[PDB]
């Protein structure tokens, strides 16, 4: 089935270039008269398209964006990449790469079929900082029933994202990542709890995995009732 | 603006038009 | 220029009814128009293209319809599974997308449970106090939660985040965390979360005293 992955660097510094690659696979991209592109979404705005080569190098560009977009594909290592120059904070957003479809039949086909899962891109003046994380300790006070709540708090990184997980993946019920929030000192906040069986409390052992990967963080907690004294 | 800019290709491959006799009259053959 | 307007910005819908919800464009776009479902974390989906033609692999549930200046997707029989949002977009000339559609489920209130977790002696040794107070499973979104230190409310010192809403049982989470400084979360010693809501008959306060 054909897959689409972005990669590239979450953070790039204002008045330089953005350089994105998609690997497509499960599909090879030559020979195929599909165009390949790449659509963003700024934080709450909406998507806008940006530019879509073909295997016969034909680009397809929106206009408002053609003067700062270079568009490229590499047929052998399956793989198009777009680089976008003298970026702004206009610029951050969440890209995607995208199989587009382009047609002046019948039927015009003008659309994208499929999409990767995106990659948030953030122009920022700054230097990355990895988290810290502590824990969100069971007690007496965050059990309600035979259901007990514990959990990690992502602390003071940047940029976006982290990515939590718990016991390496193990365990995904019941879990909920909050949203980061932005916190006074620029740097953002969040937090991850899960919900288990707090008979297991004490015998089950809840490790949180954070990943910031725009510093190369990787930090596992483990997490249990704090001194109750 | 509708109608199919093509000014905004570098270039249309002869490859994706079909009947479309417009656009046949700029493609380009590969 | 063309310009993809949506209305409305956002929707909520019981499970089971139908969602019509709607696209428009300032030129008329003859039935160059498709649509987009976009699941929050997750790559967005090609519904129809055509402006009523269904991509393949999209239930029967999912139909488009329109032309020119007004299309409309409707989605019968809504799943919670559907909750995400919806993105027009018109191919006259280009690619060009509308603002979007936030489609949220209904469903019967539901109080929160809330759990409420102190500082960790980890982040004291720093010179900051994070205490966190969490509300898990409810619905309505909208919750109030103030914080009481010595039945000493607070203000500005606090911040929430609330979780997308639930794919499966169409509910919310949220979290709060006053942050003080590790000095004067030794000056005092209760630390309360109250929470007021529609699933509650009266507020409830959990809290906690310093080293239990």
């Amino acid at each position: 089935q054909l897959q689409l992955q972005e990669s590239g660097p979450g953070l790039v510094k204002p008045s330089e270039t953005l350089s994105l690659t998609c690997t497509v696979s499960g599909g090879s991209i030559s020979s195929s008269n599909y165009y390949w592109g790449w659509i963003r979404q700024p934080p709450g705005k909406g998507l806008e398209w940006i530019a879509s080569i073909h295997d016969s190098g034909s680009i397809y560009y929106n206009p408002s964006l053609r003067s700062r977009v270079t568009i490229s594909v590499d047929t052998s290592k399956n793989q198009f990449s777009l680089k976008l120059s003298s970026v702004t904070a206009a610029d951050t957003a969440v890209y995607y790469c995208a199989r587009h479809l382009v047609w002046f039949g019948e039927l015009r086909n003008n659309w994208f079929d499929p999409w990767g899962q995106g990659t948030l891109v953030t122009v920022a003046s700054a230097s990355t900082k990895g988290p810290s994380v502590f824990p969100l300790a069971p007690s007496s006070k965050s059990t309600s029933g035979g259901t007990a709540a514990l959990g990690c708090l992502v602390k003071d990184y940047f940029p976006e994202p982290v990515t939590v997980s718990w016991n390496s993946g193990a365990l995904t019920s019941g879990v909920h990542t909050f949203p980061a929030v932005l916190q006074s000192s620029g740097l953002y906040s969040l937090s991850s709890v899960v919900t288990v069986p707090s008979s297991s409390l004490g015998t089950q052992t809840y490790i949180c995995n954070v990943n910031h990967k725009p510093s190369n963080t990787k930090v596992d907690k483990k997490v249990e009732p704090k001194s109750c004294d | 603006n509708n109608d199919f800019h093509f000014e905004v290709f570098n270039f249309v491959p002869c490859s994706i038009c079909s009947n479309n006799p417009t656009c046949w009259a700029i493609c380009k053959r590969i | 220029e063309i310009v993809m307007t949506q209305s409305p910005a956002t929707l909520s819908v019981s499970p089971g009814e139908r969602a019509t919800l709607s696209c428009r464009a300032s030129q008329s776009v003859n039935s160059n128009l498709a649509w987009y479902q976009h699941k929050p974390g997750q790559a967005p989906r090609l519904l129809i293209y055509g402006a009523s033609t269904r991509a393949t692999g999209i239930p029967a549930r999912f139909s488009g319809s329109g032309s020119g200046t007004d299309f409309t997707l409707t989605i019968s029989s809504l799943q919670s599974e559907d909750f995400a949002v919806y993105y027009c977009q018109q191919y006259n000339n280009w690619p060009l997308f509308g603002p979007g559609t936030k489609v949220d489920l209904k469903r019967t209130v539901a109080a929160p449970s809330v759990f409420i977790f102190p500082p960790s002696d980890e982040q004291l040794k720093s010179g900051t106090a994070s205490v966190v107070c969490l509300l898990n499973n409810f619905y309505p979104r909208e919750a109030k939660v103030q914080w009481k230190v010595d039945n000493a409310l607070q203000s500005g010192n606090s911040q929430e985040s609330v979780t997308e809403q639930d794919s499966k049982d169409s509910t919310y989470s949220l979290s709060s965390t006053l942050t003080l400084s590790k000095a004067d979360y030794e000056k005092h010693k209760v630390y309360a979360c109250e929470v007021t809501h529609q699933g509650l008959s009266s507020p409830v306060t959990k809290s906690f005293n310093r080293g239990e």
